[PDB]
Order: C-alpha cells, then structure tokens, then sequence
C-alpha cells in the first residue's frame, strides 16, 4: 500500500472531504508520526475540497499541538478547511506546487437548519465565531490583518500557489525537480 | 366546490376565514377579501375566524396591514387553534372585537425560522431575525396590553392559552358563551 | 375557485396581486391583467399589492415593461413581503404613487442565479449576469433617487428595510397609515 | 380560472400569450388562438406578447407557419424574454410591426437536443439536426436582414440581445417606449 | 379551460387538432369529434391540423377508420411536426385534399413497440408486429402512390421529410403558401 | 372538458365509448350510460365504439350485463383495438349488428390475473379463475358461434384478428366500408 | 493482484474517473515510486474519462514534481482531465497504442452552482483561469500556441492516436509489438 | 480463489459489463502475463454483454499490444464489445464453445446526451467513427469486408458459435473434450 | 469456509441466479477442477432459480466441455437454467433428492425490450432460437423428441424428482443415506 508506505516516510495525505471521520484519521496520524519521532518533519499533502470548520479546527489544533513541524504541501487545491490546514503548517515550510488552488472564503453551513429565533441567533453568532477563529489563524499564519482577512474571505477568494504565497499562506512555492 | 361555495357565501355576509397554515397564498386571498369586504361597505364589521397551526411572518404581516388599514373594524374570532400567526392576527383585531371561541387554543411563541448561506448571509439573517422579533413581540404588546418583556419571556418558547388565559392575557377581549 | 374568484373581482376593481415568487407563468398573468385594465380605462390607476418572496428578473423585466408602457399610474403596495423582484416591481411603479404597509419587509440584494456548460458559456453567461445586474441596479437607482454605487453596495448581499427605511431610501413614496 | 379568464378576455381583444416554455400543447394552443383570430377577422393584427424561455423548433416551427399563413398580420412583442423558440417567433412577425419592450432580454442560440439510438439513427439525427439549425438560421437571417453566416456564427452559443440591441441586430422593428 | 375553449370552438368551425402524441384517449377523442362532425354536416370539410410525435398505431388505426368512414372529407394538414401516427394519419386524408405547411417536418419511420412474455408470446407478438408493419406500409403506399417496397425501405428507420419532399414522396397534395 | 363535451354530445346521439382500460370505474361509466339510453328511449340502437387495451373481467361482466338487459339492441363497433374484454365486450353485442371498422385489431386470449394470499386462498383463486375462464370461453362461443373447445384452443394465448378474420371468426357480423 | 505486481514494475493506472480520491491515489503510487528510484521511469497507463480539474492538477503537479520520467501510455480514451495528464507526461516518452481516444475541451462545471451574481462572477472567473491553465499547459506540453488550444478546446477535439501525435498530445504511438 | 488460479494458468475472465473498471483490470492482468512470459499464449474466456465502445478499443489495443497471443474462447454470449474483442483474437487460435453467442451491432449511446447541436454533430461524427473503426476491425480481424460489417452490424447481426466460425469472428469450434 | 472445502471435495454449488457472474464463476471452478483431475467426477450441487439463457449455455458448454464427468445433484428446485443444466450432466450420474423441483419452461425476456420493428423482429428470432435450442438441448439430454419438449415447455412444466426421472432430466433418484 502507498499510503503506509509514504506513512512510514513520514507523509499524511489530507486527501479527502475534511469531516470529523477524516479529521481524526488525520489526527491518528500526527499522533503516531509524533510519537515515533518528534524532531522529524511530518509531511502533509493536501488535496482536499475541505468541510465542517469544527474538523478543521481539529486537525489544525492536532498540527500545532505535536512536536513535529508540520511541511503542508498543497496539491491541487486547499479550499475552505484545507487552505487554513495549509497555512496552520510550520512557518518557513508551507509548500504549495505551482499549480495548486487555495480557496479562502468565510465558513458556511451545509444547507439550512431550522430553530426558533433564539436557537438562530446562537448558530448566527458561533458561526460569526467561526468567521473570527479563521479569520484570526489565517492572520497569525499568513502575517496579515484580520481586517484584510475578513474583506478577502468575505467572498470565495481563489489563489495560485503564486498567489498564496504572496498571500502569506505558503512560505514557498515548490520548483518541479525532476533531474530531467 | 363546496368548501369555495360556502366561503364565498360567507364571504358575502362578511365572515373570513384563516382555516390553514398561513403562507403567502392564502394571506393574499385573505387579503384580497378584506379589501373587497372594505370595498363593498367600509362601515361594516369583518369576522375572520382564525383556525391556523401559524405559517409565515410577512404573510402575517400582509394580513395584519391589510386587517388594520381596511376602515372596517376586524373582529377576531378565535376558533379551535391559534397558533403563532393565528394568534398574532386574532390579537391583532379591533380591540373590544376580538373573540375567542370558549375552547380555542392558543399558541404564542417566539418566530421560528432557518440561516443558510455564508457567515455575513448569516449574519444579516440574524438582524433581519432580531428586528423580526423586536417588532412581532411590541406588536403583541400593543395588542395584549402586556409589557414587552413579559411578552419575549412567555414567548421564548411555546406558551399555551385556552380561553380565559388568552382574555387574561389580552388576545381576545371577550369570550363568546351561549 | 374562491381565490380565483376574489381576484377577478378586485380585477374588475383595478387591483392586481403579485402574491407568489415571480416566475414567467405569474408575470405573463399579471401582464395580462395590465393590458387589460389599460384596454378598459387608461386614466384609472392599477393598484398592484406584491406579496412576493421574489423570482425571476426576466419575470420581473417583463411585469415592469407592461407597468410602465401601460397609460395608467401603477400604484404599488409593499403588502408584508417585497423581496428582490417584489421590491424591484414595487419601486417600479408611479413616483408619488409607491406606497408601503406600516409592516411590510422589503429585501433588495444582487440577482441571483446559476451557471452551467462549457467554460465559454459560463463566460458569456458572466458577461449577461453582469450586464443584468448593471441594468437592475441602474433601475433602482432610477426608483429610489439614490446613487448606483450605493445601490451595489447595498444589494452585495440581503439588504433590510422597513416600512420606514423603504421609505427614506426611496422605494416607496408613503406610508399608507390610518 | 382567473389567468385563463384573462387569456380569453385578452383573446377576445386579439392579444395572444406566448408565456411558457414552447412545447407542442402551448403551441396547438397557441395556433389555435391563431386561427380563430384570423376567422373572426383576416384584417385586424393579432398581437402575441411572448415571454418564454425557449421550447421546441418543431413547436416553434408550427407557430411560425400559423403565423405566416394567417391572413392578420401578426406584431409579436418582446416581453422580458425571448430566448430560443421565443426569439424566433419574436423575429418571425411581420415586418415593420415586431417590437420589443424597452427592457425585455433576447436569447439566440444553435438549437440543442439530444442524440439516442445505435449509430446509423444517430447518422440519421445529425443531418435532422444540420438540416433544422440551416433552416432556423435561413429563417433568422431572412428576419433580421442578417447575413446567415454572422447568424451562425452569433448564435453558435448564448447570444444575448438588450431592446437596442435586438433592434440593431434586426429581430424587432421599433421599441416601444412612452 | 382556455384551451379547451379555443378547441371546441374551432370544432364548430370544423377545425380538429392533434396536437399530442398519439394515445388511445386523445384517439378517443379525435374519433369522437369526427363523428360529432360527421353527424352535424356530412358534406363539409373536417380540418384535422396534426402537430403529433407519434404514437400508438391502434389509436392511429382508430383515427385512420373514424376519417375514411367519416362522409366527410378529412382534409389532413401537417402543422410543424408529424412524425410516425402523425404522418400516417397526415397522408390518410383524402387524396387532393392532404396539406402540409411550408416548414413542417415529417417523420415516417417503421413501427416501434416491445416484446414480453414466454418465447411463444414473443413469438405471437411477432405475427402480429409483422402484420401490423405490412398493413402500415401498405396503407403508406396506398397513400404516398409510391411501392410498397420503397416505404418499407425508407421506413426502417427514421426517415424525414420537410414540406416540398413529402410533397414529392406523397404523403400531401399541396403546400399551403401565401 | 372539451373530450367529456364531446362525449356528452354523442351520448345524446345515443353514441358511447369504450375508449380506455376497462376498469371497474369505466365499466360503471358505461353502464350508466347504457341506463340513461335505455331510460330516454328502449327502442333505438346503442352504439359503442370500443377502443380498449382490455381490463377487468368483472368490469366487462357488469357492462356485458348492462348491454344485454338493456332493451335497446347495443351495435358494438370494433374502433382500432379490441383485446380482452374490448372483443369480448365487442362480440357481446346483438347479432347482426357487431361491426368491425375495416383496419381494427381484435385480440382474444385467455383471462389473465394474478395469485396471492395463503395456498387454500390461491385454491380457492384458482378455482375461481376456472369458472371464470370458463364462463368467458362460453360466451365467446355463444357469440362466435364456434365451439367452446376452439375458443379455448385459440384464446389460450394471443390470438389476434384483423378485421375480416374477426368477422370470419364471429366477433363482429359486418366491415363497415364506404 | 496484478495492480500491485506492476506497481512493482513501475506501473500505474489511471484507470477511473478523476476525483480527488483517485488523485491521491495516483500521487501517493507516484511518491512511492519516485522514493524507491528517482531514475527509473514510472509507466502511467491511462484510461480515464477524467473529471474535477482540480484532481487534474494535483496529478499534473505530482507527475512534474517527481524525480522520475513519467512515461504516459494511452489506452482506449485520455478524456478531459485524462488528456491534459496524457500530455503532462515526459516529452519523447508520451505514448499512446493506435485505437485509443484523446479529447480535449473547455473544462465545465458538474451540474448548476447557485449562488449570488458576485459569487457567481467569481466562479466564472475561476472557471475561466481553468480554461486558461489547462490551455497553457497543453501549449507547453504539445509545443502549439495557447490560442490554437483556445479554438480547440473550445468544444469536444476528439483525437485518435495518430492525431494526438500531430496534435502533439503524444510524442510517439506504440505499434503492437507482438511476437505473432 | 479460482480466478488467481487459473491467472497462475494463464487465464483471464472476459466476465462482466465492458465499462472502464473492467477494462482495466483486463488490461493488468494482461500486462502482467506479458511481463511473466511474453511467449506463452494468453487465454482470455469471453462471457460479457459488452459496454462502452472506448473501453472495447483499450482492450483490443491491449491484447494486440502484448507479446502474447490472445486465444479468445467465447462462452454463452460475445455481444457488443465482446463479439469484437473475441475477434481481436490472435489468427488462427479464436475459439467459441458451440452453443455460445455472437452479437455485432453497430455502437449506440447509453441513454441520451444533450447540447448544442454544433456538439450533437460532434457526438454524431465521433460514433459514426466508432462505427467505421469498429467495422475496420471486423474486417481486418474476420477476412470480409468493410461494407459487408457495415450492412450486417447495421442491425443486431446475432450468430452461433458455427455462424460466427463463418462470419470469421473465431477460427475454430471447440468440441466438447468430455473423456466420457 | 465450506465452499472452499467442498472444492477440495470436487463439489460445484449452483446455488444462485444464474447470470453470467455466477456463470463465469462456475465455468472458473469447472476449469480448475478439470485442471486438476480430468478424470475423477465433478459434483455440481443444483438449488438455483436460473436466470439468462446466455449464461445457461455457457454453463453447459463448460460442462460438456471439461474432461471430468458431471455429476448434477438438483436440491429443492433446478428451475429453467438450472434444470436444463441439471440435464447437461453425464449421462447415469444425473441425481435428484426427492423433495427437489424441476421447472422447464420456453425462455423469457426479464421485462420489456424496445426497439424498431426490425429489432423486435431480430429478438423474436433470437429467442425463438433460443426456445429450439433449450428444446434440442433437452431432447438429447433427456432421451425424447423436441417436439415433446415443445409442448411441455410451452408453459411452466413443474415436475418432482420422480417425475423428472421418468421425464429423462435425471438418471437416477438418490436415496437418504442416512444411517439410522
Ligand atoms: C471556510 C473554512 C473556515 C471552512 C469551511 N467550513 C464550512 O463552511 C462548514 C460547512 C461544511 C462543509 C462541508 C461539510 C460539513 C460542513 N461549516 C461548518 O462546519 C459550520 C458548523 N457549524 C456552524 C457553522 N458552520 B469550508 O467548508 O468552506
Ligand atoms: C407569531 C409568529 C412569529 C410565530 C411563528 N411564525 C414564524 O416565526 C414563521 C415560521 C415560518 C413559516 C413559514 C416559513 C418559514 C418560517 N417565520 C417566518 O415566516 C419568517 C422566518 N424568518 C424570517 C421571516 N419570516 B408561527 O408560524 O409558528
Ligand atoms: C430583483 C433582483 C435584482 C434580485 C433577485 N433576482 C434573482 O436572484 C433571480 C432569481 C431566479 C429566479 C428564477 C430562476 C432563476 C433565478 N435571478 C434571475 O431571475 C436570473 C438569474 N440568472 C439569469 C437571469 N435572471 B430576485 O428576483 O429574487
Ligand atoms: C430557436 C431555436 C433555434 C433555439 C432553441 N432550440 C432548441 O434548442 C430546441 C430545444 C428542445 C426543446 C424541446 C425538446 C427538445 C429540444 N430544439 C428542438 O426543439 C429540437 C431538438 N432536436 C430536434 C428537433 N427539435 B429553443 O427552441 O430552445
Ligand atoms: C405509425 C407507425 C408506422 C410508426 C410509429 N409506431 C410506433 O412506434 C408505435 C409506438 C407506440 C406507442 C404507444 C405504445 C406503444 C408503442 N407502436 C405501436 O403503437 C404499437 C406497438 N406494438 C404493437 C402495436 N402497436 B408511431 O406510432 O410512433
Ligand atoms: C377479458 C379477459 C378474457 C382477458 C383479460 N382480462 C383479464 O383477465 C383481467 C385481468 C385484470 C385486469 C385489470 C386488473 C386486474 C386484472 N380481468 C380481471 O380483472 C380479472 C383477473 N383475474 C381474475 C378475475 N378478473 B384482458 O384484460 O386482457
Ligand atoms: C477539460 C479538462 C481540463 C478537465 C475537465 N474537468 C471539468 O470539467 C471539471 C468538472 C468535471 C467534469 C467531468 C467530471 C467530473 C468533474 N471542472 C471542475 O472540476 C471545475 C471546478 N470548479 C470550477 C470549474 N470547473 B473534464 O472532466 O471534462
Ligand atoms: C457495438 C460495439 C462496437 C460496442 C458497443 N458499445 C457501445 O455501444 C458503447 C455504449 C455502451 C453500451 C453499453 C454499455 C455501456 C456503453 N459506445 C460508447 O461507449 C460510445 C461512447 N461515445 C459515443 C458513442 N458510443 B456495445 O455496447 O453494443
Ligand atoms: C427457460 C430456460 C431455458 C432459461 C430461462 N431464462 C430466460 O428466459 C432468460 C431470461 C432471464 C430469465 C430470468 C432471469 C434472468 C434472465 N433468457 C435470456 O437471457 C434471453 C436473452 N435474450 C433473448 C431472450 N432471452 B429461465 O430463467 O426461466
């Protein structure tokens, strides 16, 4: 299998829909990557159309939390959840290939849900909570304001791996080294 | 039909009905009777006899205007169920004209309602919801005579009236007994 | 049918209802009974009560072209709900002649939509929602007084008015009180 | 029924409705129309207000002969959309009496469709279908004025039209504006 | 039903439709309005205009009787589409009398159905698919003067015509033009 | 309903139809038409134009009885199709006056139906189901006049017959031909 | 299995749709084999009807990133997404047998996105930048102009073997080499 | 498990629906009894109701590609993709028990595809060359003729094991080697 | 597992619907136990409601195909496919437990087929190929004429174990060899 064999390389891929079932696979991971060994950088490789924000606070928190530096390199596209994943990594060791998406825009809800008045205007505030949390870890990972976080997420903002470096989200886009 | 039949005989004798839940359509052709009613003779009184599981606010809110800036006095007749908008539209009747029936059951509870889309949707959904509210629960306190908070505090979850709480309440004015 | 019913009658008394969302069906409807109350009297005026949770802009392209074509002031009146095309049809009407319930909620925001096919239609699709969105807010520039760039920025997202708040925005030139 | 007591009362005017997606139920009906116009009175112009979102080419196809051969002259009115089926038939009245409303939006593009069937009826539908878009852009070029070739090559995808623009483009003859 | 209204007035000036596919109830009717016609005048023209996708040959073979038998004779007109049934029952008028409009499209491909049961009742079905597709191609040749060979060459599949080649190939006798 | 108008109107020309699946429903439909003709005038022929994909035994049962009780001698007129309980309903009229148009297909076969329930119950259906077998395979030997064991030889599946066969078979007694 | 004995012959499939499921798979197989020998060539067989074109990319960007050639061989059809990777492989080693099908368009969105007019501006403009990015890089991998790409692929260019290799999607087809 | 069984006995199972999936399985397990043994001759049992015309051209192209000749034995039915790829067989060594079936058509579409109809001419053009290269193949694979295949495979053209040992789909009829 | 078991036992399970998946499966356990041992019998347990004629004649094919004799042991019911098959077994070695149901029946199309009158035309002749096919299978499985067959398979002919021994569909009923 690929994918215990790059385990064993020290490589997780955040590869799916970003749901509490992915995010404590990821979670397992980092867990057993730290507990192996905590000075060597544990890859991450990120190709994920994201999901729920609690998921995403999970693997972030996860990610911040083991000894291990965290080397996130977006493939493709980190949108949502996996492009605040993708700026939750190490400073200095945010990767992205020259081709990947970064979509960064405010957190939604998954279709509609229902209440009385009082039971919406607490979902409305822990959403708006939700909003400030991002908006706050995407200042704290990205050196911006979260001003100029909140105008930019206001809409879905789209970013190269170019882009999202200027941006703040990696650190370092990531050259084609094939020897030929 | 026989059910269009009759209400449009007592359509003629000026008696309405808000008999479902109370959505856009039928609060347009409740609407659209009040009007005609005002129309044909705006010195006569329009009974609207309410047996609704409530519906939407701003149908409510169509039907409210409509019941107030129609120059006939809009007696209420609370019959059987008044719940949310029922009730809000039974208390919103003239006041000395508003019945319930001595078994009616009414139900007065905050607005219910949905969010979706993004965190700023959301966001402007809670103001539009608060202002909703705000303006539903003074409205009741204009009908009942009840102060507001005492209004939002009873009216945070379902709160349940039969005839004599409702008239001590202040939704009806008198209770119609043979 | 007793809806039916009431409408043709409120028809015969030049009052039309925007009462559902505005889809092509309703819009040729109530086009229809324009075209026939300027047949009838051209110097009457057509009352229009929109209670409306909005719909289509073609729809509603269609109902504005038939109100201002037609050699009667369209008088409009915000009946409890006037959103994105209810609101766009009820500032549409007559200047001095726009009228709001002292309860109805009017939702201006950007038109909304979807966009499907090959990247080349979804561009040409890019440029007519651009250009619809321009002509949309040019108009309720036209309507309230106000300037387009206060309207882009206004109708981003769901904007929220009063009866009040219509009024000294400009898409209704009274407040129907009694 | 009140929009199909309007319909008739506008039928009896001469002022047929073109408000829903072309299929062949709307288009007999519509034809219909048509003949009973023009065996009431070969002289007097029938007026079809269409508002649709495309349809049928053979629906359309019917129409359009219903039109052509119907001895009235028939002034076909843009009302809001013309997309399609509705275009064609906007730009199939006669000329010098083909209007649109001054905000009504025009929609030309290749007839679409679908292909079914083993590979020989597959064969078969592709000339159907090359002989059906060269007769609809003869057609479209004999009602605009247009060159066929600009007509292919505009209506290869969604060609979106305003008032002026149809007017220029040739689909109408006037805007109608008051 | 306005429809319905337009089609019973057409009716009385013996202007028929087929304007659906062809089932047993439209047969049904379309049988039904030939015999009303046949009864009130047996020596006036029964105008049957087709716009038909095709449909069931049973309730074509209904028709077909209920028009041969008819005194009167049935003057066929293909209007847009006739496709199958369509065509069938478009060049079962009688002869000189058969018509198409200038830009009608003309379907006339061999019967379609379906196969269930054991193998002797598929095998049953077989006969009498055979015998049906030799009547139809019989009756085709008889209508269009052509060999039954060729219709049953061109009949196997889809095989179209436009106003001037079904003129040619026989289905009508003349191309209504003004 | 332009189709029931001019079922009605035939109707008062002592003309009825069997025009769909011969359910309990349609069955009941007939036979009070059948009533009604025979109440209005018991001395004139009934004229019922079948054009039936088959139905209920016991549906056919109820009209068979309602057509022979009836003083009136019923003309049955094979229209297309007869199959199941249309033929059987078809050759049930009065002798002499059975027609068939000249390109109808009758289809005789055997009841068909279904098994359910526990195995005394699906004894107990089977044993129905042979009287009812046999009971049908009688009448149809009364009607045909051939014997009851080709009857059953025949009808033991599909058995179809064009017009000429059926009236060499026995279903009908002429070919109507103009 | 036979996947994985020629996964051991450095040999890959792409043999689905391309999601982003699929995607990882084939970028954690390519990562594998590239951290195995970064020499050896790493055979990619391809017969997909492709899919997101954000899977596309992180395929694109893991076949180019790789230390090892990445030999794309054709088989039966390289639609959309498949095409694009067919064409991203090393250049003198793209090959493709006879009858295999190359199509090449305009990427297109699954179904109907709702959403705000701004909200849909934005995803036209994203869907326009796909456009492009797929037209740029067929034009670095095919040696033809961008613009050539843009009438192209603006509707469904449906190539066979010998056309993709004049097209330039391919730089060699591949005879039978058997022995009969 | 009797499929790696016979595998081991150079045997592959033409089993189901001809979609991609199965073409690609048949494609690795062909690839890999090439690189075991590229002389020893692949034999490829044939029961499948066919699918998709570009997973037909993959697995002809596979078998025609591998050093290995390719004894097609058709067992049951052989319609559709399968009758084609039961011809694709290596000359001389096509094989169909005798109460197996033979079903060639021409290629049709899976429901119905919508468009514009500058695309529907497109679909039109490239299953009318599916048609063409399908009876290319018939005709080079059986000895007869290109309009021969076209008039036969105009319709549901369905022959016997005999009928098709005639038609040229197989070369020869396996007789029942029963020892009783 | 005792399947697998019973395999080592030289004992077939036709205990499902006989599509060409069960088929397949079949005729792959048929094949390695021929591969196995050509001479020592094959036991073919039969408790199958059937299914496809495709299927049921390529399960024939393979069991007269093989060099092991088969011997076809019906439980419960061998109905339509798989009491044809319960016939195609060795001559003398054809068993039936007491209790088993024998159903042959003229096949059928599994629900409606449409299509031109040429099509319908072509399926009726298939299946009525079909229907002389099962009819000439049994005739020379069973010891009678195909006209007999004809009859009785017109419609659902249900039989016992003794009645399809008299019938010819088995050579011999197998007693319960219990010991008490
Ligand atoms: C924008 C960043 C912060 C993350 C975004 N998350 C959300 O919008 C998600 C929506 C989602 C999507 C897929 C599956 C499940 C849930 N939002 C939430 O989880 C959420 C939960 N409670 C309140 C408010 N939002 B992403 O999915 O757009
Ligand atoms: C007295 C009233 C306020 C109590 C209840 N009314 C509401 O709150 C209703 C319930 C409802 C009905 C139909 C569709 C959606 C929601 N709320 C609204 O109509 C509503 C919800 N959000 C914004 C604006 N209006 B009643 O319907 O139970
Ligand atoms: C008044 C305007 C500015 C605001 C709102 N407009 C829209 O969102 C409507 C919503 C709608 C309704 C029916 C079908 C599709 C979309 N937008 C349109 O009608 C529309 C969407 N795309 C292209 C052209 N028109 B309203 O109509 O809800
Ligand atoms: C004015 C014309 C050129 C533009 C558009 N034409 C078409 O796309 C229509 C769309 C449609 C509608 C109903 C059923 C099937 C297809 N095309 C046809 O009607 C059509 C498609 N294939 C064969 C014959 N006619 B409109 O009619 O949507
Ligand atoms: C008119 C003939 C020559 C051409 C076409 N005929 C048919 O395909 C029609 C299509 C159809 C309609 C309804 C139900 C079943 C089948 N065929 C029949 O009606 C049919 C099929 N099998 C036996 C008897 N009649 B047309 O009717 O679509
Ligand atoms: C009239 C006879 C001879 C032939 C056929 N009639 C029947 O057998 C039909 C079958 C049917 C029809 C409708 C609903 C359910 C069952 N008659 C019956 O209703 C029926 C069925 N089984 C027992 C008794 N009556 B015909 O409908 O094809
Ligand atoms: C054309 C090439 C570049 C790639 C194409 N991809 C797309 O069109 C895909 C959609 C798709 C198509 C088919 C199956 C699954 C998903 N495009 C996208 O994923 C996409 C995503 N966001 C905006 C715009 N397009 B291919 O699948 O047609
Ligand atoms: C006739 C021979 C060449 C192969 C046939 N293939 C096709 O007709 C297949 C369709 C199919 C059929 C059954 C299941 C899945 C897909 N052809 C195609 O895949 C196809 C694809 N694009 C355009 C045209 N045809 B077979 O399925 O009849
Ligand atoms: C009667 C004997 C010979 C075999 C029978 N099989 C068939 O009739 C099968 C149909 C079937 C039945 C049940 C489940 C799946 C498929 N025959 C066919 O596969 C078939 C295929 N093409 C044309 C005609 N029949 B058995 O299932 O009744």
């Amino acid at each position: 299998n690929p994918y215990n064999k790059l385990f064993e390389e020290r490589i997780i891929f955040l590869g799916v829909q970003v749901d509490d079932a992915s995010a404590n696979d990821i979670m397992a991971q980092l867990l057993v990557l730290e507990s192996l060994d905590p000075d060597r950088d544990i890859t991450m490789y990120i190709n994920s159309p994201g999901g729920g924000f609690t998921s995403l606070m999970a693997i972030y928190d996860t990610m911040q939390y083991v000894r291990a530096d965290i080397q996130t390199v977006c493939l493709g596209q980190a949108a949502s959840a996996a492009a605040v994943l993708l700026a939750a990594g190490t400073p200095g060791k945010r990767m992205a290939l020259p081709n990947a998406r970064v979509l960064i825009h405010q957190p939604s809800l998954s279709g509609v849900i229902q209440g009385q008045f009082s039971d919406l205007e607490i979902q409305a505030a822990e959403i708006e909570r939700m909003r400030t949390l991002m908006e706050t870890t995407l200042a704290r990972h990205t050196g911006k304001d979260a001003g100029v976080i909140r105008k930019d997420t206001d809409r879905d903002k789209i970013l190269t791996a170019e882009e999202a470096k200027d941006y703040g989200i990696i650190d370092t886009v990531l050259e084609y080294r094939k020897l030929s | 039909s026989l059910t269009d039949s009759v209400y449009e005989r007592l359509l003629s004798e000026r008696i309405i009905f808000l008999g479902s839940e109370v959505n856009d359509e039928i609060a347009n052709r409740l609407c659209a009777q009040i009007l005609l009613l005002a129309a044909e003779d705006a010195s006569k009184d329009i009974s609207l006899y309410i047996n609704s599981p409530g519906g939407s606010i701003s149908a409510g809110m169509a039907i409210y205007d409509t019941m107030v800036l129609a120059p006939c006095d809009i007696a209420t007749y609370a019959m059987g169920m008044a719940a949310s908008m029922g009730e809000f539209l039974l208390a919103a009747g003239t006041k000395g004209k508003r019945y319930a029936l001595p078994h009616a059951r009414i139900l007065m509870h905050q607005p219910l309602g949905g969010v979706t889309g993004s965190a700023a949707d959301i966001a402007i959904q809670a103001e539009q919801f608060a202002v909703i509210k705000k303006e539903m629960f003074r409205l009741n306190a204009e009908f009942t005579g009840q102060p507001i908070e005492r209004i939002e505090a009873d009216s945070d979850r379902d709160r349940w009236f039969t005839a004599a709480e409702a008239l001590e309440y202040g939704f009806v004015d008198h209770i119609i007994t043979r």
